[PDB]
RNA sequence: UGCGAAAGCAGUUGAAGACAAGUGGCUUGUCGUUCGUUAAAAUGGCCU
């Protein structure tokens, strides 16, 4: 509905991740998003026609 | 110099026995069900499904 | 398994006096309006470039006509004497009237109020003025002087050439549309001649001997042109100097011929006759000249048009008549931010690898016999048969499927006094036609098969059974004088 | 730029071993250069960050040593799919290329260390490293039968090197980058290119004189030679192929590509070459028909024209022809 | 027309049948609920029946039967069933 | 062809089938074919029997 | 680097799905063209692309079976009364969808279907179910290979969404739970591997304009098992 | 038929006609990759 | 059924056995029975 409305919230314990999306990420606006089975890996597609991949470091 | 043959095929021949409803398809699928195996008067034709032509 | 055959409606063998293709498209001209002039129409041109304007000259002044409107949108009416003829120049820009004072006066078209330069023809009434078709800066007037002129409109003062040598009343010219040096011209002694302009000019190269005064000469190819005067019209082969087509047509003198070429049309070119007895009619050139279409007006037709080959909008026929009247005949021709989230709809896969194609085409909207015939409602689609608004061959057709597929016994199964009255008042109808009288016999002899004791009940279908018994008696006298006809006519073999 | 990290052919060119990311793992693959004599089970690296540096056929169960960024060359069978034994050494550095002559493997280091391993034995045999020479990113083994006398070893500066006395012996004129192909050609020539430069330069390894210099006209990959000397073929930056056919006669110094071989598809989308092979009359190209998977073409290069223009059918707005159904839908 | 049953506990639906061609104004059952009759102004009275023991342990009515007798409407309909009556 | 949802006894169709059905099956493991076997008795003077498997997804003739 | 950035889309990006195994990514939207990504980190390539014409899809799923995990099925789906099924070869042979089997009615569009695995439970036999949801408050579940009519679970008020859970029992055998939601917020479970019977019914505590539920945590639709012991 | 031969058509209907290292690699590989 | 033309022209329609119903027989009717002769109906209709 607005632009760059995506948060990734750490649980169990409940709590948003505060360094991430920042004002300056190109999310767009976020029509759809997955997550990779094994890379650790976002994809999140925006209304212009873009999907924007990211690399979680943990996995 | 003239010689006979019989070069195509002819009709499939099912199962022609009464008192058998429901199963008189002797045509088989394979078990990687590419390929149908169906019995001719003549020969056993070998279709294969995806390409729907007669492979052997 | 496959989609559902339509019902096909039943088409009898084809009766005489078909529509043809040219008398459809001919006959889609409609619309007339008829306008009264002062006097008599004599000529009639149109505006070759954007070719969208006809002038229209009668006595002392020259309409031009828009192809929109068809109203007057300007007008021409600073003549001295009766003006004769008014032609476009090829380039559309200015407009030539010779005048019965033989005084060529040419304006510019779209506006009456500057004259452009008036050439002093002969004292004579010139009768035809028209530009070359492929110059544009020479005017060939006709007079009845016997002498035509071309002039140079720079130098409008002597002419650049003057075309003698014909004995009587020169009244048409011609150009030749491939060669610009020929012209042929056309005069009330018969004789087209023609001139080589670079030669002498006094003498014609050559003349075609049309036996009766013509009345035009217009050019079809650049070699054939066609001559009218007299009740017939002649093509002339301009290469062998020869006659090879005469249609003689009409019952009076052929006033006037165009020609069209290209247009949109399933006759690739079609040459047009009017001939002072009411008629125009229409001439396919490439079928030897053969009539296709004619329209009959209110008095006799002085000379006609139509619009010219590139016309791209509301087409037009004009014809002008004696009488002092015109008649046209035309045929016609969310948000940014909703469109943003629905942005890919028009797309249609341009750099895509493999494009899918299942949508299914959209057929035609089924009638209601035709679903109930699907549906199994045979009773039903005889109910749907005879309602008012039906074709006759729709009638006939669901009849017909009704009788080849199913029953006509269960399409009548469960009727009565109120519900066979349809069918008995539309077998009144259909006993007269060759077409329906075997279904409708059929029919009739099944429903008094199985409804004879309705017969004796109710008196309101005994009429009706009456009435039908005199039809057949009407439409076996008819039945059996064919026979005697086609005996009578058999003695004569 | 192209999904295929690394890639090599077997000799006789019948095989091609190429590693490339899979959703940040790298996976290393085995396609046969023709069908007609998919192999769709790769070798998996487990690690998001652990990845292939270098790797070489062996020559008879047959099988890729591949040189990892961790201190370790894996040696791993291509019929089965498992790495069957791990090289390592002391460290955790990364090695920069590997060779074998026989049964004896030796590689270099990214601290500038020479390591030889024994195929036979699975030992680390030898460890050293020498003065001068403090880049490395080649070695090539100058062949000399069961000998694996004199290294040949690059650093942008190409450098010959006894192992004997572990010592250098000559030193030539590299590039002014580092250099991306050193191979032996002849038992007195070598080639070698360097990475940004569409310049190689075959040296006697005799003399230390430069014979000739081969132009390309693009920054090339990789190259190939014929196992006599008589062509080298190598593929360019802009996905062309290069044949310079007879490079080693008398174009005196400097010499162009003889032949140059590109691939368009049937639109006009032109598909790059990556890692051909020759032979004597036969090449083999190797492209990428989807995203990542590999497509071969088997050429008689010695008859084609010189400006050859290879055409394939690739899918580019076909209407999808069901088998099941005529074309009327 | 269709006929539906539904749970009672959860008061949600298990499954529906699309049986008469209009409404259907009066249903009943028997004494064990192995049937439900059911009959409305399409003048056709339905049979739905549970009383195979895998319907039973399955809770899955079939629509069993079907029979035109009326010959204008149903508008009510019940059942006895006794030891000598039913 | 129909085939009945026994659950709710609801008929899928496939109505035009250039022959009677004279014996018909599913055949796969997950029971997407459906072989036929079609009579085609407009002649009288003839058993011919035109053998028509299809997938049962959009029950189309594969393999007729 | 983003990942549809070697070939642009001409829509926004309805749906988006990675494949279960392989480095795929399949996008989709408005523009009626479905495409596939081999994805890397530097150059995420196009793998194909397929264009429906007259289709514009609004779901697309990558479903790869228990059996054999050989078929790699994609389904499809927007605004249509049909939903697309390719079956990926690597031409393309597609099926069409089009037949709820009696049940057209309660299911005017395509749009909203997940796909899952299910089990017979008296073979250990698992095969797909799609999973559409209707009007009323139905879900129509039906085989993703024949396309029959399976069953179908009506909740109460307006489904908005629904999810599928699945626990496992034994050795080899699993159950499967369709998890609704009204608009309202209150959630039913329907144990599906026997008919499709309530087995829970819950409220969601505060909520009262629900659009989306979401499982995790085990095997999704989205995080899907490649070996049925690894539900 | 147009180019001298003729055809028949029998009762049971059969037309007929009157005229005038490396290697086992490569096999284990197709094998294990099938 | 045969010969025919699409009209028409010649030929008909027996026996055995079993079973069912009705009143061991008798009557009637059937036959996934045989021998001889060239020889109307279970509310039940067509896909997206």
């Amino acid at each position: 509905a607005v632009k760059d409305a995506l948060r990734l919230v750490h649980l169990p314990s409940c709590s948003v991740f505060s360094n991430w999306p920042t004002s300056g990420t190109p999310l767009g606006k976020v029509t759809s998003v997955a997550f990779s089975p094994s890379g650790g890996l976002l994809a999140v597609g925006n209304e212009q026609g873009k999907v924007r991949l990211w690399k979680l470091n943990h996995y | 110099q003239y010689k006979l043959s019989v070069v195509s095929g002819g009709k499939p021949a099912l199962n022609n026995l009464s008192s058998v409803t429901g199963n008189k398809n002797i045509a088989r699928l394979s078990q990687d069900q590419r390929n149908y195996i169906i019995p001719f008067n003549n020969q056993i034709k070998v279709y294969s499904v995806e390409t729907r032509q007669c492979v052997k | 398994s496959t989609a559902r055959p339509r019902i096909i409606t039943s088409k009898a063998p084809l009766l005489p006096q078909q529509t043809t293709p040219e008398q459809r498209y001919w006959r889609q001209y409609t619309s007339a309006q008829l306008v009264k002039e002062h006097n008599s129409v004599t000529h009639i041109s149109f505006n070759p470039q954007h070719p969208h304007d006809f002038a229209v000259t009668s006595s002392t002044r020259v309409q031009i006509f828009s192809s929109r409107t068809r109203q007057v949108i300007k007008t021409f009416s600073r003549f001295k004497d009766v003006v004769y003829s008014a032609s476009f120049r090829s380039d559309g820009k200015l407009l030539c009237a010779g005048d019965a004072t033989g005084l060529v006066s040419v304006y510019d078209s779209y506006n009456p109020r500057t004259i452009l330069l008036s050439i002093n023809a002969s004292t004579h009434p010139t009768h035809v003025t028209k530009f070359h078709t492929q110059d544009n800066k020479i005017l060939a007037t006709a007079s009845d002087d016997r002498v035509t002129r071309l002039w140079d409109i720079s130098n409008a003062y002597e002419p650049q050439l003057e075309l003698t040598g014909a004995t009587d009343y020169v009244r048409t010219l011609s150009f030749i549309p491939a060669a610009p040096h020929l012209v042929a011209t056309g005069s009330y002694d018969g004789l087209i001649r023609l001139y080589d302009t670079r030669s002498s000019g006094s003498t014609p190269i050559y003349s075609l001997n049309h036996d009766q005064p013509v009345e035009n000469v217009i050019a079809v190819s650049p070699t054939q042109i066609v001559s009218c005067g007299g009740n017939n019209f002649k093509v002339w082969d301009l290469t062998s100097n020869k006659k090879l087509y005469e249609r003689g047509n009409f019952n009076k003198a052929v006033t006037c011929l165009d020609y069209v070429e290209n247009f949109d049309s399933p006759m690739q070119s079609a040459l047009i006759a009017s001939s002072l007895d009411g008629h125009v009619k229409v001439f396919d050139p490439l079928d030897n000249f053969q009539v296709k279409f004619g329209w009959k007006f209110s008095g006799p037709v002085l000379s006609c048009a139509v619009s010219p080959s590139t016309a791209q909008g509301n087409r037009h026929l004009v014809a002008g008549l004696s009488s002092g009247l015109l008649a046209i005949r035309t045929k016609k021709k969310k948000s940014n931010n909703f469109q943003r989230m629905m942005r890919g709809s028009e797309y249609q896969g341009d750099q895509e690898h493999i494009i899918h194609n299942d949508k299914v085409r959209s057929q035609r909207r089924m009638r209601a016999f035709e679903r109930n015939i699907n549906q199994f409602k045979w009773s039903e689609a005889l109910d749907n048969a005879f309602v008012p608004g039906m074709a006759k061959e729709l009638t006939l057709t669901v009849l017909q499927e009704l009788r080849k597929r199913g029953k006509v016994r269960v399409a009548l199964y469960g009727r009565d006094e109120s519900t066979l009255e349809p069918l008995l008042n539309w077998c009144l109808k259909g006993i007269e036609d060759v077409r329906s009288a075997s279904i409708v016999a059929d029919w009739v002899a099944v429903v008094l098969e199985l409804y004879g004791n309705t017969l004796e009940s109710s008196p309101v279908l005994q009429e009706l059974m009456i009435d039908l018994k005199t039809k057949v008696r009407h439409e076996i006298h008819k039945s059996k004088e064919a026979q005697r006809i086609e005996g009578m006519l058999q003695l004569l073999t | 730029d192209s999904p295929v990290l690394q890639s090599a052919y077997d000799p006789s060119g019948q095989y091609l071993c190429y590693v490339t990311v899979a959703l940040d793992k790298q996976r290393v693959g085995v396609q046969p250069t023709q069908r007609a004599t998919w192999n769709e089970n790769f070798l998996y690296l487990e690690d998001s960050k652990l990845k292939v540096t270098c790797l070489k056929w062996v020559n008879d169960t047959v099988a890729i040593i591949l040189g990892m960024n961790n201190g370790e060359i894996w040696l791993y069978s291509v019929l089965a799919n498992e790495v069957t034994y791990k090289f390592t050494t002391g460290n955790s550095y990364e090695i920069k290329d590997i060779d074998l002559m026989g049964n004896q493997l030796w590689c270099i280091d990214s601290s500038d260390a020479f390591y030889q391993f024994d195929l036979l034995q699975f030992k680390l045999l030898q460890h050293f490293r020498i003065n001068n020479c403090v880049q490395l990113n080649k070695l090539t083994i100058v062949p000399a039968g069961d000998s694996v006398a004199q290294l040949l070893v690059a650093s942008h500066s190409i450098s010959l090197i006894d192992i004997e006395e572990k010592k250098v012996v000559m030193t030539f004129p590299g590039h002014v980058s580092p250099v991306s192909t050193l191979q032996v050609i002849t038992n007195e020539f070598f080639i070698s290119g360097a990475e940004g430069d569409r310049f190689l330069n075959v040296y006697d390894i005799h003399s230390g004189m430069t014979k000739c210099v081969l132009v390309a006209e693009s920054d090339i990959k990789e190259l190939s030679h014929s196992g006599q000397a008589d062509s080298i073929a190598v593929t360019t930056e802009d996905g062309s192929l290069e044949i310079f056919v007879d490079p080693l006669v008398s174009g005196n110094k400097s010499k162009k590509s003889s032949k140059k071989i590109q691939i368009v598809s049937k639109d006009g989308r032109k598909v790059p070459i990556y890692n051909a092979f020759i032979n004597k009359d036969l090449l083999n190209v190797s492209w990428l028909q989807n995203a990542t998977m590999p497509y071969f073409k088997n050429l008689q290069w010695r008859e084609i024209p010189n400006e050859y223009t290879v055409e394939i059918s690739l899918n580019w707005n076909n209407k999808n022809k069901s088998a099941d159904r005529d074309l009327h839908g | 027309g269709s006929i539906k049953f539904w749970d009672f506990q959860f008061a949600t639906l298990n499954q529906s049948f699309k049986a008469h061609d209009a409404d259907v104004l009066c249903l009943t059952t028997d004494t064990d609920n192995n049937y439900v009759f059911s009959a409305g102004v399409d003048r056709k009275i339905f049979q739905f029946s549970q009383n195979t023991n895998k319907s039973q342990k399955n809770n899955r009515w079939v629509n069993s039967s079907n029979r035109l007798l009326h010959g204008n409407d149903i508008r009510a309909i019940c059942a006895y069933q006794s030891k000598g009556a039913d | 062809m129909s085939l009945w949802q026994l659950e709710t006894n609801s008929q899928q169709f496939l109505p035009r089938l250039n022959g009677i059905i004279i014996d018909c099956q599913v055949l796969g493991p997950q029971g997407n074919y459906y072989s036929l076997i079609l009579q085609m008795t407009e002649n009288n003077s003839n058993s011919d029997y035109q053998f028509l498997l299809l997938n049962a997804s959009d029950l189309t003739s594969k393999l007729s | 680097k983003d990942a549809n950035a070697s070939h642009p889309s001409h829509s926004a990006i309805q749906s988006l799905s990675f494949h279960p195994s392989k480095p795929l990514l399949l996008t989709g939207g408005y523009d009626k063209t479905l495409r596939i990504y081999h994805i890397d980190g530097k150059t995420n390539h196009l793998v194909t692309s397929l264009h429906l014409v007259g289709s514009p899809i609004q779901t697309c799923t990558f479903y790869t079976s228990l059996s054999n995990q050989n078929q790699q099925n994609i389904f499809t789906a927007g605004r249509r009364r049909y939903m697309h099924s390719w079956d990926l070869s690597l031409t393309a042979k597609i099926e069409k969808f089009s037949r709820l089997y009696g049940h057209e009615s309660t299911q005017r569009s395509f749009e909203n279907f997940k796909v899952a695995h299910l089990q017979n439970s008296q073979t250990n036999s698992v095969h797909g179910i799609v999973l559409l949801q209707g009007n009323n408050g139905w879900i129509n579940i039906l085989h993703s290979t024949s396309g029959l009519w399976l069953m179908g679970c009506k909740i109460e008020g307006v489904i908005t969404d629904f999810c599928i859970d699945y626990q496992p029992i034994s050795r080899g055998k699993f159950r499967t739970i369709l998890i609704a939601v009204n608009a309202y917020g209150e959630v039913w479970e329907f144990d599906l591997n026997k008919n499709g019977h309530v087995i829970r019914r819950w409220k969601d505590q505060g909520g009262v304009g629900i659009t989306k539920i979401q499982v995790g945590g085990g095997t999704t639709t989205t995080c899907p098992a490649l070996q049925i012991s690894k539900i | 038929n147009y180019d001298t031969d003729f055809i028949f058509l029998d009762i049971e209907s059969t037309l007929g006609v009157v005229g005038t290292n490396s290697d086992i690699f490569a096999e284990q590989l197709h094998k294990l990759s099938s």
